[PDB]
């Protein structure tokens, strides 16, 4: 099975809530550049061969394990709208 | 590994005063041993043809000076009258089986590849009896019975695998 | 190798020609074999005598009819796409009302195919198939009234399809009905246009039954005798003139009507035999001296008023009975269809005569091949009973070559009303194999014939039967009639017999259709053999007697899918009839007669008969199969070598020694592996993949025509718009790809021009073998019309056994191939010699199928023994026997292993010991004997070769026979990403360079749907399919790294808003609070 | 201030609307000369009416009809939607 899946099935209200979550994060995630992430330090996604999984794996496999951690926060009218992209593509390259 | 007859195009086919048919003859050949004599012989290739009445034994081959046929009697095809037997044995030393189509050995433009038949053994069976000697009852007797095509006697044969087996012991050196 | 057969029963005699239900059928039909002199009747002739005799004054007779004259040879009518027919000529001359003329000039009518050695025809190029059909032999029959339990019915169905469907119903309420095109009407009418009076009638009647005052009843109209037809008439709906008109009437006269049937049995036999007697005419007719006399209306009724009242013998019959359900062989259906272009063809003589220019006519201006021609035509190419000959190989095609379906011309058997003749009938035994059916629906509509069982004059199949004396059994034998056959007490072969008398005194026997005991007096009859109660299909299982007849339903027709593989092995056990089969089957080819050999060439076979001769014989070098198949013949003998009349020149596609060999007899250790032979998973040792074991060679052949369009003809060469050198190379020739060239997918073997050459569609090809072209000087083929020219390419390759591969036994265990472990680690016999193939043990119970763990077990034996064995179907092999033998090979297995040196193995030793502990050896016991008694169970040691601890417990072993199928892994596998698009719609349908996506169906989106999946869905719903802009947008975030587009609206949103549009439809397009919302 | 859609309307078209939606009306049958490969003036594919060829299926047109017709659908519909309305012989 997938990673801790349960423990955020916990987190959401709705099972439907987390996939949509998951898919929202995981784009701004390649889209916004490779360097949103939170657990960049230690115990980020690796690889085989070569751990390069440094960089760029996955999407979601990103988006789940950041979810892992009480790090972010999620609801229904949290940020302003427009002031999404805006507030993101400025403060990364 | 590859052969190529002169009146041929593919190895579903037939060659007139051919008593046996092309994939017929073609599968006698695997059934076929050499034997070479240095470890430089990594290609060779024989080549026969006679004609009018006769059997097509493996021997009729011309010799080859260091490689060796342990395969005499192999009764490869037979022609009728005025055969035309012409071909080209491509023959190689590699390891196990390999696919005829995982290879392809083009010796010439219209030549088919084959199927790899190396490991010169037949069947092997180890019987591990009771003790013979010794003041304890709960010992072994190991006593393996080997069989080989003839390319390498069984001794041959043995050495080598315990080797490859040492080498792969070592191996297991830096840690991690 | 040797040879043992445990053959009891005294097989009296052999098997007659599986063909023959082809074979004379198509000769009597047409009798050519002998000159005109030897004037038979039954088909093509009776044909003529038919509708030849025609008077309008026109007067022309049949006089001589004759043929034969095969325009091309047998292979050159396939290759050239010709009919093989035979140009068919007439001999008839006219005579006048006014004395004078006898023009009789060779007037010809088209050409009729011809039947193939085998049994088969070559209509268009291609090889099909004339399969039987059965029905009610169209008599008088009287069953139950429908619904109500009441009286009965009487029932007359005179064929063709042009006979008026007579019947008679018992109307309580008063007289008698009679159902004819949808309407009933008081019979008495109809008697008194027969002539029948009010007193000869009653009297001579209803003297029993007193229901006679149903009849006698027309006391206002029975009283006018020729009148009664006029009224008669004013029945038919029509609203004709009450004149002479008896049209109608006069049609179930002597005509057509009325089967015209042979006067004798045909029809005779559900006359004479069931009611009244003798039969004047042909049927219920005579239309002479304008009177009406029909000894038929008599008897029918005659019979009715007995059932309805005492007992003159209970005559309830039965439907299904196949004493009253006729067959259609092939002569019957062909000869059929020619009697139809003969009234066609009388149709225009006729008619060429009103307008005829007095006596300057006769030949042509009264005949037209056109009618004639057009019927046979007709029916060997577009009648649904000629079907593809399936020759997936020989056995194959023998099957379908003597297959039975009930489905027809529809005047005998429908679709929607037939769940009651589906269930196998009592009168089936010996006549219908019950485990000859396919699967699927149509199971039970379509079934082959069985054994010995062989048709008759008229259809009914009869079958074989012993004569007894009272314990004395006859070495003579009848074919009896499933009617007569209840008419006595037949007794089972398996009865013990002591030279010619009964044993037992409580012996076995079927009386009536039913099971009963009786003793050695009242034995009239008895069984011939336990063969002639299946078809050959099921004859080649080795112990049927220990399968259930579902699952050997299976094993039988799997055997027909089976494929020509190139090593062939009879099967270690056998039923005996494998060397029948290859003969009457043609697989193979026999020496005429005896003599000695003379040239034995790849190609070629030649020898000099005794009788001071020589022929040679063509050998078929790899002929493509209609499936896709091998067909060589590899010639078993050699130069000079004195020969016996029919004796075994080359074996045929899958036979081997005269011996039928559809597969192979590979070593096998039933037992459960890595879950590897999970539900029907089948493990398999590399070791038969490296000595060529499992493997056969495929054809593919791919043609081209040069069409000719209005917008310059298509030319075939090598100019490629493309100037492409990379692939012109093997093009070598003007157009055709060289000869033994590896075409490999996307090459091309053919160039078109107006660039539409034939490439190597998806997939692969193989190599060529041989091409042919048809330029526009037709040396004598029918190139179609718009054609200037046609190429064949006839590729192939081998097929070696792999992964997706699929491999059942004949006791109808299929299975696929998962993982094919190596001889290394595969787990061996305490003696070297590793297993061959894993089965499942899981695969054994559930599926009651224990033959196979017999034919292991006695091919165990075979394998030290080196033999193989014959066991007659339920005659075969008994358990002690085999026992016996088997022990004699342990002294073989194990016998060695003592005068070598070497005793028991330490191994071997914990097993045993856990098989004390299992209750399968006798504790106390030697190892020596309690290996031996266990090897007499079918059950060895035998070790892992993985880890080399063998496996606590024996594990049976044996040779089983198994065999690989049709469905191969080339015909499946579909691996599509991105390519052509739908032309029409806008769906990605490949078929040249890429493929084509598997549909998505409702079902499975309904599926996605319940997952929540909506983006899942959408994407493919439109981002994979119709929406080509999201589509291509996507090709682009993908190869730039960017995530996947998300369609604003699907081009199927916004076409379908103003394709509304387009018609009133003012489809506003509003938001969350009824505002506008740009759609563009 | 773009949010997605939520709700379809369904209802007559006014002629009016119908020339609001309507950009450009063709009044000949000419579908596209033989001699050039483009369209016949205002035809059938005109590239004023509708669009470009090149780098057009979301442009529509009209056809004024001279004398006012009539949408069967109204009328032979089962319920003569019309007929019914004006009490006429629904089908008659």
């Amino acid at each position: 099975a997938e990673p801790g899946i349960d423990k955020l099935f916990g987190m959401v209200d709705s099972k439907y809530r987390l996939t949509v979550v998951v898919a929202k994060r995981a784009q701004q995630l390649l889209r916004h550049g490779f360097k949103n992430t939170v657990l960049e330090p230690e115990e980020r996604p690796k690889m085989q061969t070569l751990e390069g999984l440094f960089d760029d794996p996955n999407a979601v496999t990103w988006a789940m394990k950041e979810l892992l951690t009480g790090r972010l926060v999620f609801g229904e009218n949290l940020v302003p709208e427009d002031r999404l992209q805006k507030e993101m593509e400025r403060l990364y390259p | 590994t590859s052969v190529y007859i002169e009146d041929v195009l593919h190895e579903f086919s037939t060659i007139p005063g051919v008593k046996e048919d092309v994939v017929e003859i073609i599968l006698n050949l695997k059934e076929l041993v050499v034997r070479f004599l240095n470890p430089s012989l990594q290609t060779v290739t024989l080549l026969l043809k006679a004609e009018g009445p006769k059997e097509v034994k493996a021997r009729d081959f011309l010799p080859v000076a260091d490689v060796e046929i342990m395969n005499p009697d192999l009764h490869i095809a037979t022609l009728e009258e005025g055969g035309r037997l012409n071909m080209e044995v491509r023959v190689d030393r590699g390891v196990g089986y390999v696919p005829a189509e995982k290879h392809g050995i083009k010796d010439r433009i219209n030549a088919i590849p084959v199927d790899a038949v190396f490991s010169p053994v037949r069947r092997v069976a180890f019987q591990v009896e009771d003790t013979r000697l010794g003041q304890r009852t709960d010992l072994d007797k190991l006593t393996l019975r080997i069989w080989t095509d003839g390319s390498v006697t069984p001794l041959e044969a043995l050495n080598q695998a315990v080797e490859i087996l040492r080498e792969h012991l070592t191996y297991f050196s830096n840690p991690q | 190798m040797e040879i043992k057969r445990f053959g009891r029963i005294r097989e009296v005699i052999p098997l007659p020609p599986l063909t023959e239900i082809q074979v004379e059928s198509y000769r009597r039909a047409l009798q050519a074999d002998v000159p005109p002199e030897k004037r038979e009747n039954v088909g093509i002739q009776a044909a003529f005598r038919e509708t030849f005799p025609i008077e309008e004054g026109l007067v022309l007779d049949f006089l001589e009819y004759r043929l034969g004259e095969p325009p091309f040879p047998q292979d050159e009518c396939r290759e050239k796409d010709l009919t093989y027919q035979a140009p068919l000529y007439a001999r008839l001359q006219l005579i006048h009302k006014d004395t004078g003329l006898i023009k009789e000039d060779e007037v010809f009518l088209g050409h009729i195919p011809l039947m193939t050695e085998d049994g088969s025809f070559i209509i268009n190029g291609a090889d099909r198939v004339i399969v039987s059909q059965i029905h009610r032999s169209p008599g008088v029959y009287f069953t139950p009234d429908p619904a109500r339990p009441g009286r009965y019915i009487a029932s007359i169905i005179p064929l063709p399809k042009r006979g008026p469907w007579i019947d008679l119903e018992v109307e309580p309420n008063g007289v008698v009905s009679m159902k004819v095109n949808k309407r009933k009407f008081p019979l008495v009418l109809l008697l008194r246009v027969l002539g029948y009076d009010q007193e000869t009638l009653a009297r001579e009647l209803g003297a029993y039954g007193e229901l006679v005052q149903g009849l006698m009843d027309e006391s206002v109209f029975a009283m006018r005798p020729e009148e009664a037809l006029i009224r008669l008439f004013t029945l038919l709906r029509p609203g004709d003139p009450p004149k002479r008109d008896k049209a109608v009437a006069y049609v179930y006269g002597l005509i057509a009507d009325p089967r015209r049937y042979d006067l004798g049995e045909a029809g005779r036999y559900k006359a004479e035999e069931k009611l009244g007697i003798r039969l004047s005419g042909r049927t219920l007719a005579r239309f002479e001296d304008g009177e009406f006399k029909d000894e038929v209306f008599l008897p029918t009724l005659r019979y009715l008023f007995a059932l309805t009242a005492g007992v003159p013998g209970h005559e309830v019959d039965d439907i299904d009975h196949l004493g009253n359900r006729r067959i259609r062989t092939v002569g019957e259906l062909m000869t059929d269809q020619f009697r139809v272009g003969l009234a066609r063809l009388a149709r225009g003589v006729r008619e060429r005569m009103l307008m005829g220019s007095e006596d300057s006519l006769t030949p042509a201006k009264l005949v037209n091949s056109r009618p004639l021609e057009a019927a046979i035509r007709e029916f060997f190419s577009r009648s649904q009973l000629s079907q593809f000959k399936d020759e997936t190989n020989p056995l194959s095609s023998l099957r379908h070559k003597r297959r039975i379906s009930a489905l027809g011309p529809g005047g005998l058997t429908r679709e929607r009303a037939g769940f009651d003749v589906r269930d196998v009938h009592r009168t089936h035994y010996g006549r219908i194999c019950p485990v000859e059916t396919p699967e699927g629906a149509n199971i039970g509509l379509i079934t082959s014939l069985a054994a010995y069982a062989r048709v008759d004059e008229l259809g009914f199949i009869r079958t074989p039967y012993r004569r007894v004396v009272g314990g004395v059994v006859t070495d003579e034998v009848v074919y009896m009639t499933a009617t007569e056959e209840d008419r006595y007490t037949i007794a089972q072969a398996n009865t013990p017999l002591e030279g010619n008398r009964i044993a037992a005194e409580r012996v076995v026997a079927r009386r009536k259709g039913e099971p009963v005991i009786v003793s050695p007096e009242e034995v009239e009859f008895m069984d011939v053999s336990p063969k002639q109660v299946f078809s050959v299909n099921t004859n080649l299982i080795p112990f049927l007697e220990h399968d259930d007849a579902n699952r050997a339903l299976m094993g039988s027709n799997m055997q027909t899918q089976a494929v020509p593989l190139i090593r062939a092995q009879a099967p270690v056990v056998m039923t005996g009839l494998e060397e029948r089969v290859v003969r009457d089957s043609l697989a193979a080819l026999y020496a005429e007669e005896d003599g000695e050999v003379a040239k034995v060439d790849g190609n070629r076979i030649v020898v000099r008969y005794e009788d001071g001769r020589l022929v040679e014989y063509p050998l078929r070098r790899f002929y493509r199969s209609n499936q896709g198949t091998a067909l060589d013949q590899r010639p078993r003998v050699v130069v000079g070598q004195r020969v016996r009349k029919g004796d075994l020149l080359a074996d045929g596609p899958a036979s081997e020694n005269g011996f039928l060999a559809l597969g192979q007899n590979v070593l096998v250790a039933i037992m459960p592996f890595d879950g590897y032979n999970f539900e029907d998973a089948i493990v398999i040792s590399e070791e038969l993949l490296k000595r060529d074991f499992y493997t056969s060679i495929h054809i593919e052949r791919y043609e081209i025509e040069a069409r000719d369009t209005k917008l310059g003809p298509e030319r075939i060469t090598r100019d490629i718009p493309h100037l492409s050198e990379a692939a012109l190379r093997d093009l070598d020739e003007e157009g055709v790809v060289r000869i033994g060239a590896e075409v490999k997918p996307g090459d091309i073997l053919v160039g078109r021009t107006s660039d539409t050459s034939l490439r190597v569609p998806p997939g692969e090809g193989g190599i060529v073998v041989r091409t042919v072209r048809l330029r526009r000087g037709d040396p004598g083929v029918e190139l179609k019309p718009g054609v200037r020219e046609v190429v064949r390419v006839y590729v192939a390759q081998k097929r070696k056994l792999q992964v997706g591969d699929k491999l059942a036994n004949r006791h109808g265990n299929k299975g696929v191939v998962a993982k094919i472990l190596p001889v290394e680690d595969m787990p061996h016999l305490p003696d070297g010699t590793p297993v061959d193939v894993i089965l499942n043990p899981l695969g054994v119970p559930s599926r009651m199928n224990l033959g196979q763990i017999l034919e292991t077990h006695l091919g165990l034996a075979g394998y030290f023994l080196g033999q193989r064995y014959i066991s007659p179907i339920f005659d075969g092999a008994k358990e002690p026997e085999i026992k016996e033998l088997l022990a004699q090979a342990f002294e073989v297995y194990f016998g060695k292993r003592k005068g070598e040196g070497f005793g028991v193995d330490k191994r071997e030793v914990e097993v045993l010991r856990r098989a004390e502990k299992l209750g399968l050896v006798t504790p106390g016991k030697t190892p020596e004997e309690q290996l031996k008694e266990l090897f007499l169970q079918g059950k060895v040691v035998l070790y892992d070769g993985r880890t080399g601890e063998p496996i606590e417990g024996p594990i049976v072993v044996g040779q089983m026979f198994i065999m690989k199928l049709y469905h191969m892994v080339e015909d499946k596998m579909h691996a599509r990403s991105t390519g052509p698009y739908s032309l029409i719609t806008q769906q990605p349908l490949g078929g040249k360079a890429q493929f084509g996506g598997q549909r998505f169906g409702e079902m499975e989106v309904w599926a996605l749907e319940a997952y929540g999946a909506a983006h899942t869905l959408q994407e493919m719903l439109t981002l994979k399919s119709d929406d080509i802009e999201g589509r291509n947008a996507a090709y682009e975030a993908i190869i730039k790294g960017e995530d996947v587009p998300e369609p604003s609206v699907p081009e199927s949103f916004r076409v379908l808003v103003k394709e509304l549009q387009a018609l009133a439809l003012d489809v506003q397009t509003l938001d969350e609070k009824d505002n506008p919302v740009d759609i563009f | 201030m773009k949010k997605e859609v939520r709700k379809v309307r369904i209802a007559l078209a006014s002629p009016e609307k119908i020339r609001s939606w309507s950009y450009g009306e063709v009044e000949k049958p000419e579908t596209i000369n033989y001699r050039t490969l483009k369209p016949e003036r205002d035809g059938l594919f005109d590239e004023r009416i509708f669009g470009p060829i090149k780098d057009r299926r979301y442009r529509m047109g009209h056809i004024e009809l001279a004398t006012p017709a009539a949408h069967i659908w109204f009328v032979k519909d089962v319920p003569s939607k019309i007929g019914t309305l004006l009490d006429l012989s629904a089908t008659e």
